DNA sequence: CGATCGTC
RNA sequence: AGACG
């Protein structure tokens, strides 16, 4: 459904961090907590934003038109 | 291979069931005060064992976090409500012409999960958000 | 993610709700109320499969 | 007017019964071998330990909206450490020649047993309590 | 559907004036000012500064309803002190404190690296 | 949806009650409030 | 026939709440319909607030027919009825 | 029933209800959209002509405006459509269907309406947003909460009809209920919780805050009360500032337990000339209690005054608490390691008592007392032991809870929670029951298939040893579920049955009215009572009073 | 001793005490006659029924029997002087206050007293949590209570579930 | 059973006494048993009290029972309300039920009764026996769309 | 609603500033009442939050599965390791004043659900409109601009109040009311309406 | 320099850690509030959709467009359209952005905030350039395209404050702590055994001396010295969040003073 | 021959 | 029928 731009609670821009997060896990082998903190997501409200994101867009683009 | 078996309430009558495999049948011969109180053995002539006691619950209740720490009617109430919640009901929602459809803009997978949610495809089609919440007396509103 | 198990009748998704009935061919004994002359009754709801 | 009562007491007990700012004080007059006092004190701004010798004073002056202290040129009857304003609620007679007086200081309760100050302590929304040393 | 516009929080609407000065009924040399299109940012700030004034006998503010972005400020001063002047002085006292802070931060900021 | 497709109906001595025999079979929690409480079950 | 004369009147000398409310209702309805006011106004404009004044200053020209269970009745003027409450 | 006794009506509105700390007790918050829909027929008099023309000019979509204009001949001019919409030159005698304005009387109702208090007149206050707002202290007569509830609003179309609401149905008049001869409205939730907290002997507030709290009371005389403390700080007590909301001429005396005029526990209650002398203000003082501040104030000062009182109390308390705060965590359910040890062993000795009595029964030594079965006595014993167990364990928990315990605090204030709550959440859930007895052998000779046949052990027949904090076992879980279900079934039955009872009760006594000869008669004029309630007194004007001649010793009577 | 009755006499006394600034240090200006006859007159002045005939006269006397018991017990000579410390000025005020408050406390003709009674019972019946009584821990304590019992009552049920006899 | 009894010194004293509770009813017979206090004998069966002791005794028991239902729940309702309910069942000479069998059969208005239960058949026997409707009932005026003789409508207002 | 039988509506919306805040600068998206807890005994709700706070911090999924060995103590040990008081409590500062709250708030994430049936889908208001054919009574439903039911139950409350005219009004002027012609002799609807 | 004092601990292009000594809490707060709500920025406040053959709804997209941070450096030399004498919008009051994207490749195509194009005449001022902090150089993922998928739209970015909509938030999160030892007794700690042991020490404890056990409570003491950490979203630099913060608040106090002269 | 309330 | 308090 695409990472939200900005964290609902605080507004720290989180939209530019997904591509990066996904890479940190898949390529860098890293675990979520370290990956999250590496993206500079220190506060737990920002953390939930990315950690709890379900990227349903990927599934939606699989439909033909 | 007959490692597992299908039992109905009628046959259930003739069998003796263990709740946990290990925790219900190893050996005997200090503890954690935080952990709940489980009885002992006493009954040892076992014929079967439960696959997992959480399997006694259905879809709605399999969504609740820690229902074992809740008053029984509240677990019944939640069960009714989860069916009134919004989120992606299906991936092809954009493709169906249906009377009423409510889809959450940014649905989130819950931080607190049940092993049963893996099968219920909840983390894949969620019905809520992980809201930062304060239990507090603020404006009284 | 769709699970199926339903029908499509004139474009409408239809669920058939499981219908609970007492099982047939069972013998069951019952006591009876204080006025009744018949104190107990044995019953069988015989049916053909 | 002026003072209505003045005496030096000796603290027997100091009890913080379910409180962390307040303490009920049990004290008897050093001079008057019959006079007694029971009082709730704010130990946070003014602490009291056991066996302390405190000068207790009951006055009536130093009506209208309260003006902040303003040490600009002001001067109150203060040569004391603890000052309280309160109301008279009951005048009880503890047999023949023994009287008791009841003062609430916004809920901080006060009792004074003896007889000496008959025509001094009267039914008033007025009453200032003054403690020193 | 019954939601007022968000501009109504900081925008005065035809007929509404910023300050409304009404003389207090209950007390002498006391006044009540209705600050329109304002909140806790201005209320608490001015009320706290007014208190720092020795000649000010009373200063309290309130926001009667969270729906509406207005507040009330009650000022009572000593005789020979117009509560309006007290409010004015408080405002100037605030700006001076603010000005000082602006410069200080800039001074410290320009000493910093990264 | 998954829940709907796992529902039970009981038309018509104590059917509304959670009988011991329901263990592992029907959900102990999930039942409608009032109207058809215990008559509508879930596997 | 039937009635009850002024002398010998057992009913409460005090006006009932229901009598008051209906009185204030009927009066406010008259005031609302450009009917003359029997009292002075203190810049008053509300028909109910005006009726309240007219009652407070006992200048409501109305009578209450208090039917008793047989059918008999006691007529009491608004002016005579005590309005404590 | 559906067309004569009751029917669908014009001039009605319905929506989700919300709570408003800033609404007067008798007010109702009406969405501007609804206000614009509902109208009142108002005749053109020289008293209103200026305002009416103006409202006509404002039209149907801008708020203080009107929808239709009716003249002689009986013809409605639709302001939203008419070409002469902004041309209306008003005449006296013409009616102007104006929007619902502030302070109008409106009939507010919550279903089911099994009360005169379920239906009360409210002063309109036109507000933004889509919900109907009401003061929390009007919640209980209606039996409303804000979990999604909806309410009904009715508008009188006649002057006499609007008099009937303001003079009979009005919220302030309804305060002291004739149903239980006590008030039917009191201080609740945040306000009830905060008022305890504000009242404590420890609670001291200072100038900055004091002045704000003082100003928050609308009625405030503008007089700063003299602080209880004048020493190294002018410090006002919580009691002081709260007494500012209490009007003068108010006297209240109580005495609870250890209460003795020097109240050491800061308990009971004593208020003189409206100044709280001693005692913490909780439910007994400020709830819908019999001798409450509310019952007293309505009686002494009047309805209009007592209504204001809810507002003034609310305003201070809500304010102080907004700045004090109040929360509840999981930590509030955690009882001491040593307390837990005692709870654990308490339930252990209960388990033995049961076991020993069982061993006695099985030995044939058990002798049942006259009137009951050997087994009937056994079960009565086991159940007794097991309830005692839960009660001792719960009492052990309660005792360990500190005055800083948020649940303990809520119980102390009387806002939320009871003993059982503390007990089941933190010590032991206890025994489960179906049809009065403990968990039955649904399976042949066993409760569950994980048990052996003929097991009468607490654990086997539904005893939940664990607290909600520790967690329940699958067996405990299912058993608590069996009990829970029973609750739900008869909750659903109670709702159905009591409702039917209510109709019958109503139909049967509809026509019973107090006549002009103080007699209680029906539609046929048949005498039911000669004096209403045997004294010809109205229930609202009645109070529990001590008859000083009935009790005491013959010596003490004489003295 | 504690029974719902009109006119909170205690509150009136406290109101007299504060209003007139009563000092328990000065002797009252009252008489045995002032008190004794004063309380006695007040009794003749408490109205519920106004008719002058013997039937209604006795009906009225009977209606205020209990309240006068209260009135006497509270306004006794020893109490008015030793306990309350009333003055003639303050005592007379008490007497006219009771009179007015009592007349205020009387029911209003037109009160839909029947509907009131019906709802007054109906509402709390709705609130009745459980049909299962708190005697469900002891075997020799089972007696049909709550909503079922209330149903048995209103229906004048011939065959009741727990017919019981209590022998003294 | 616990008993509040006045001591010889004046004060009321808790004096416990032996009391017998019974499964079943035969009031008439049990009350004549020696050793019992016939003045004190009680039954939850108000209808049996009514039969043996009389209507006024029945009324007392009927209240006592209604009272106990409310009291048990913890709740309190002012005496006058239940008093009235009980007095209503009582005024007919016997015990009249709060059903279509007790009050809906009473000598009241045809339209006021057809408002509760047996709607159509109540209206049939009204036409059959040719009943005259008083219209002095609440329910009648409700049907007729008139200001009923209730509070505000209980009296008439004239000039 | 929370995932614990905890349904409740929005009472008001506050912006970031007016909201209470953490020393970290965190602020709630939701403020629930302390009173919604005692009576309800929904301990799992509190446990969920503790677990969820730890889950977000550690970047792991919280196991809220039933019949397990996860303890409030085990969760507390992990949360404190993350630098927070072990029982979810956090110091909060008042948004209006900046002043620390005397009380510490149980703060942390909790999975909440957006539920169907919203104010706007419920708001109805009808000051006259469509009348049903047979009855000449207001229609039934928001979609039809229907009249709200003033049932017999409602009628009874107005009788209790003794509000005779309001009751007359509700049942006539608002809703029904009709002018009919009757014969003085037979008393039936026989009189032919031949107006003008 | 007089009154309030600053002491910067940490400073970066994104964050300011500092101590606000010699100030009132009322001021500390008013500032904290104004940094959050009242500093004006430039955000998209109008989206015209020409083509939308995407998986997402027009408004869903439009909503995220407002959330993209845009350069607000010279925002004061841009008018609020409500004050502008134009018909609707112009260059004196707004910045116009273009977004046109087509899924040419078989593989999934991403739409970034780099893909926005300023079409408006900027008249030389650092305004409207989408904020890019992403290392790869494409800050924020607007949406995703498949194949025939197309997104043609036009954006009108306008001046505004967070008080109207959170999108106009220059800020983000502001850390705020005073008296890290509770010497003021401004809070009453919830404990079980030991408040000291149960409650963790803040970093700010190093910057203050402990209370020293056997000392009587300082009654008269007041709050001065506030440990703050202003985080920027990037639309305006960090110094500027604080400087415009002070400035905005200063301006509104001047407004009151000014309105007293108007009466 | 009865069988809670409102609503889609 | 279905959903809600
Ligand atoms: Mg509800
Ligand atoms: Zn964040
Ligand atoms: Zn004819
Ligand atoms: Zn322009």
């Amino acid at each position: 459904m695409i990472v939200p731009v900005r964290c609902f609670s605080c507004g720290k821009v989180v939209g530019d961090k997904w591509e990066s997060y996904l890479n940190l896990l898949q390529e860098d082998e890293l675990d979520e907590g370290t990956a999250l903190s590496r993206l500079g997501l220190k506060r737990y409200c920002c953390r939930r934003m990315i950690l709890t994101h379900v990227d349903l867009i990927e599934k939606f683009l699989r439909y033909n038109p | 291979e007959g490692l597992v078996e299908y039992i109905d309430a009628e046959e259930e009558e003739s069998i003796l069931i263990a709740m946990q495999p290990e925790d219900l049948e190893p050996a005997e011969a200090d503890v954690d005060p935080a952990k709940r109180i489980r009885v002992s053995h006493h009954a040892t002539t076992f014929t079967h064992c439960e696959i997992h006691p959480s399997m006694i619950l259905g879809v709605a209740a399999s969504i609740i976090p820690f229902p074992d720490h809740n008053q029984s009617p509240r677990n019944t109430y939640q069960s009714a409500m989860g069916k009134q919640a919004m989120g992606v009901f299906l991936t092809n929602y954009n493709v169906r012409m249906d009377t009423m459809a409510n889809i959450l803009y940014y649905p989130q997978k819950p931080l607190g999960t049940t092993r049963a949610m893996e099968y219920l495809k909840f983390r894949e089609l969620p019905a809520g958000q992980n809201a930062i919440v304060a239990i507090a007396c603020y404006s009284g509103y | 993610f769709d699970m199926g198990g339903y029908f499509i009748i004139n474009g409408s998704e239809k669920v058939l709700i499981a219908q609970e009935r007492s099982a047939g061919n069972i013998v069951q004994v019952f006591k009876k109320a204080a006025p009744s002359p018949i104190s107990h009754v044995a019953e069988i709801r015989s049916a053909l499969e | 007017s002026n003072t209505l009562f003045d005496d030096i007491f000796q603290v027997s007990e100091v009890d913080p019964g379910r409180y962390n700012k307040v303490c009920r004080i049990e004290a008897a007059s050093t001079t008057q071998d019959q006079c007694k006092l029971t009082l709730d004190i704010n130990v946070e701004l003014f602490p009291v330990a056991a066996q302390d010798s405190l000068t207790v004073t009951i006055a009536s002056s130093l009506t209208r909206s309260w003006r902040p202290p303003q040490a600009g040129d002001r001067s109150l009857a203060d040569d004391y450490d603890y000052v309280m304003y309160g109301t008279a609620y009951k005048f009880e007679e503890v047999s023949k020649d023994l009287i008791a007086v009841y003062y609430s200081f916004g809920g901080l309760l006060m009792r004074l047993e003896g007889n000496y100050r008959n025509l001094n302590n009267l039914k008033q929304e007025n009453a200032y309590l003054l403690i020193r040393r | 559907m019954n939601a007022p516009d968000r501009f109504e929080l900081f925008l005065l609407g035809e007929g509404e004036s910023k300050l409304k000065i009404d003389p207090d009924t209950k007390a002498p040399n006391a006044v009540v000012i209705t600050f329109e299109k304002e909140d806790h940012t201005l209320g608490n700030l001015i009320r706290a500064e007014l208190l720092n004034d020795r000649k000010v006998l009373f200063a309290a503010y309130k926001v009667e309803h969270p729906f509406f972005a207005r507040f009330k400020l009650r000022i009572q001063t000593t005789e020979g002190y117009d509560p309006k002047d007290a409010l004015k002085n408080a405002c100037n006292s605030i700006i001076n404190k603010l000005g000082a802070l602006k410069t200080n931060f800039e001074t410290e900021w320009n000493l910093q690296t990264l | 949806t998954l829940s709907h497709l796992r529902r039970t109906n009981t038309p018509i001595a104590k059917p509304r009650q959670l009988h011991n025999t329901h263990w592992g079979l029907v959900c102990p929690a999930e039942t409608p409030e009032g109207q058809a409480c215990g008559l509508v079950k879930n596997l | 026939e039937k009635a009850i004369p002024k002398d010998q009147r057992a009913t409460t000398p005090y006006m009932t709440k229901y009598e008051r409310a209906r009185i204030l209702g009927t009066r406010a309805l008259q005031i609302s319909m450009n009917a003359p006011v029997f009292v002075d106004l203190e810049g008053e404009t509300d028909p109910l607030r005006i009726a309240m004044k007219e009652l407070a200053e006992k200048k409501i020209p109305l009578v209450i027919r208090r039917y008793l269970p047989d059918g008999s009745f006691e007529d009491w003027s608004v002016e005579e009825l005590i309005v404590d409450l | 029933r559906g067309n004569l006794m009751g029917k669908r009506v014009d001039f009605s509105a319905r929506t989700v209800i919300s709570g408003d700390p800033n609404l007067e007790l008798d007010q109702v918050g009406v969405p501007k959209s609804i206000a614009k829909t509902l109208t009142y027929p108002e005749v053109v008099t020289p008293y209103n002509i200026d305002r009416l023309t103006q409202l006509v000019r404002n039209g149907p979509n801008e708020h203080p405006g009107a929808k239709y204009v009716i003249r002689d001949s009986g013809d409605r001019i639709d302001l939203r459509y008419s070409k002469r919409a902004g041309d209306i030159q008003l005449q006296y005698g013409w009616k102007v269907e104006r929007h619902i304005m502030d302070n109008d009387p409106v009939l507010f109702n919550r279903q089911p309406s099994l009360h005169k208090m379920s239906m009360m007149a409210h002063r309109v206050k036109v507000i933004p947003y889509s919900t109907f707002r009401l003061n929390l202290s009007v919640t209980s007569p209606y039996n409303a909460d804000f979990d999604g509830d909806e309410m009904n609003l009715h508008v009188p179309q006649s002057e006499e009809t609007r008099a009937e609401l303001s003079q009979l149905c009005a919220v302030p008049l309804q305060i002291v209920s004739p149903q239980s001869n006590k008030p039917c409205m009191g201080i609740v939730q945040d306000t009830l919780c905060g008022i305890r907290k504000l009242t404590l002997r420890d609670t001291f507030i200072e100038l900055d805050q004091v002045l704000n709290m003082l100003y928050w009371v609308p009625d405030w005389d503008g007089v700063i009360p003299t602080p209880a403390i004048i020493k190294p700080k002018p410090l006002w007590s919580g009691k002081q500032i709260l007494s500012v909301a209490i009007p003068n001429g108010i006297h209240l005396q109580r005495f609870d337990e250890g209460t003795t005029l020097l109240s050491p526990k800061d308990n009971g209650m004593l208020i003189i000339d409206g100044q709280i002398i001693f005692g913490v203000v909780e439910k007994k003082t400020v709830g819908s209690s019999n001798g409450g501040l509310i019952h007293v104030v309505t009686r002494e000062k009047g309805p209009q005054v007592c209504a204001k009182l809810f507002g003034n109390i609310q305003k201070v308390v809500n304010f102080w608490l907004l700045h004090n705060g109040f929360s509840t965590g999981i930590g509030d359910t955690i009882a001491d390691g040593p307390t837990m040890r005692e709870i654990t062993e308490t339930i252990a000795e209960a388990k033995k008592k049961v076991l020993d009595v069982t061993k006695e029964a099985q030995a044939n030594l058990l002798t049942a007392k006259h009137g009951m079965t050997l087994r009937e006595s056994f079960e009565d014993n086991v159940v007794r032991f097991l309830n005692e167990a839960r009660d001792k364990a719960g009492r052990l928990a309660e005792v360990n809870l500190k005055d800083l315990n948020n649940v303990k605090q809520m119980v102390m204030a009387g806002s939320k929670g009871s003993f059982i709550n503390i007990a089941q959440m933190s010590a032991c859930v206890g025994q489960q029951s179906v049809e009065g007895k403990r968990i039955a052998f649904g399976f042949v000779d066993r409760t569950l298939p994980h048990f052996s046949k003929d097991d009468y052990s607490p654990e086997s027949k539904g005893f939940v040893e664990n607290s909600y904090l520790r967690g329940l076992t699958p067996q405990e879980f299912f058993f608590h579920a069996m009990g829970g279900r029973e609750g739900l079934i008869d909750t659903a039955v109670k709702t159905a049955e009591t409702g039917y009872i209510q109709r019958r009760l109503v139909k049967a006594l509809e026509d019973i009215m107090v006549h002009y000869d103080n007699t209680t008669r029906n539609s046929l004029g048949n005498v039911i009572q000669f004096i209403y309630g045997e004294d010809g007194m109205d229930a609202a004007h009645i109070e529990k009073q001590s008859l000083d001649t009935i009790g005491g010793s013959d010596a003490a009577f004489e003295k | 001793a504690n029974w719902p009755l009109p006119v909170n006499i205690r509150r009136i006394i406290q109101n007299a005490q504060q209003t007139f600034h009563i000092d328990h240090t000065k002797p009252s200006d009252l008489t045995i006659k002032d008190i004794v006859l004063g309380v006695k007159d007040l009794q003749e002045n408490l109205l519920v029924l106004r008719g002058k005939n013997e039937i209604i006269q006795n009906a009225q006397r009977d209606a205020v029997t209990l309240f006068c018991c209260l009135l006497r017990s509270r306004l006794a000579t020893r109490r008015v002087l030793q306990e309350y410390r009333l003055t003639k000025q303050a005592f007379d005020w008490v007497l006219s206050n009771i009179e007015a408050q009592f007349l205020r406390s009387v029911v209003h003709p037109g009160e839909m007293v029947g509907v009131l009674a019906a709802q007054s019972i109906g509402e709390p019946a709705t609130q009745m949590t459980l049909n299962t009584f708190h005697f469900a821990g002891v075997a020799s304590k089972k007696v049909t209570s709550g909503v079922p019992r209330l149903k048995e009552i209103l229906n004048v049920a011939k065959n009741m579930k727990t017919p019981s006899l209590t022998v003294y | 059973y616990d008993r509040k009894v006045p001591s010889p010194t004046g004060e009321y004293v808790k004096e416990p006494e032996w009391v017998l509770e019974t499964d079943g009813v035969n009031l008439s017979e049990v009350m004549t048993v020696p050793g019992i206090d016939p003045t004190r004998i009680y039954t939850n069966s108000f209808i049996d009290i009514m039969e043996v002791l009389g209507i006024e005794a029945g009324r007392a028991a009927l209240y006592k029972e209604v009272y106990n239902v409310i009291a048990s729940d913890g709740s309190y309702v002012n005496y006058r309300h239940m008093a009235l309910l009980v007095d209503v069942m009582t005024t007919q000479g016997g015990l009249t039920s709060v059903t279509r069998h007790g009050f809906n059969r009473s000598n009241t208005g045809a339209l006021m009764r057809c408002s509760f239960e047996e709607t159509v058949e109540i209206l049939f026997e009204a036409g059959a026996s040719a009943e005259l409707d008083d219209c002095r009932g609440v329910s009648e005026n409700v049907i007729l769309g008139q200001m009923a003789p209730i509070g505000t409508g209980a009296f008439d207002v004239m000039i | 609603a929370s995932r614990h039988g905890q349904k409740g509506t929005i009472g008001i919306t506050y912006r970031r500033e007016d909201m209470p805040f953490t020393a970290e600068g965190i602020v709630p998206d939701l403020i629930i009442n302390p009173h919604a807890i005692p009576s309800r005994m929904t301990v799992a709700h509190l446990i969920e939050c503790l677990l969820s706070k730890v889950a977000a911090l550690s970047g792991n999924e919280g196991d809220a599965s039933p019949f397990t060995d996860i303890t409030v103590e085990g969760i507390s040990k992990l949360l404190r390791e993350h630098g927070y008081q072990s029982r979810g409590f956090e110091v909060m500062y008042n948004g209006h004043t900046g002043k620390k709250l005397m009380a510490q708030i149980f703060f942390g994430p909790t999975y909440y659900q957006r539920l169907r049936h919203m104010v706007d889908d419920k708001i109805h208001a009808r000051a006259r409109g469509p009348m049903q054919v047979l009855t000449r009574q207001p229609v039934e439903g928001r979609s039809r601009d229907g009249g709200l039911r003033f049932g017999e139950m409602e009628r009874d409350c107005m009788i209790a109040h003794g509000a005779a005219s309001f009751l007359k009004e509700r049942l006539m002027e608002a809703s029904d009311a009709f002018r009919v012609h009757i014969c003085g002799i037979c008393g039936l609807m026989t009189v032919i309406a031949k107006l003008n | 320099e007089e009154g309030p004092q600053v002491k910067i601990r940490e400073a970066s292009k994104d964050n300011v850690d500092f101590i606000l000594s010699n100030v009132d809490l009322a001021m500390a707060n008013s500032l904290r509030r104004v940094m959050i709500a009242e500093i004006p920025t430039l955000a998209i406040d109008s989206v015209e959709v020409e083509t939308n053959t995407t998986v997402l709804a027009d408004e869903f997209i439009a909503h995220r467009l407002g959330l993209i941070p845009l350069q607000s450096m010279d925002i004061e030399q841009l008018e609020y359209s409500r004050d502008c004498f134009c018909e609707d919008h112009c260059d004196k009051c707004s910045v116009v952005l273009t977004l046109q994207a087509f899924g040419e490749s078989e593989s999934t195509t991403n739409v970034y905030s780099k893909d926005l194009v300023i079409v408006s005449n900027l008249m030389g001022r650092n305004i409207g350039h989408p904020i890019i902090q992403d290392k790869e150089g494409n800050g924020v993922l607007i949406c995703k395209l498949r194949k025939g998928q197309e997104l043609k739209l036009t954006c009108v970015a306008k001046k505004g404050i967070a008080k109207e909509h959170a999108k106009w938030g220059p800020a983000a999160a502001i850390e705020f702590e005073y008296d890290p030892w509770n010497k003021l007794k401004h809070t009453d700690y919830w404990y079980e055994q030991d408040s000291a042991k149960e409650w963790p020490q803040s970093k700010n404890c190093e910057y203050e001396d402990p209370p020293n056990e056997g000392d009587p409570f300082d009654y008269k003491a007041q709050a001065d010295t506030f440990y703050m950490n202003v985080e920027s979203v990037g639309s305006i630099p960090v110094d500027q969040v604080v400087v415009r913060g002070i400035d905005t608040l200063q301006k509104k106090v001047a407004s009151i003073l000014l309105a007293l002269t108007q009466m």
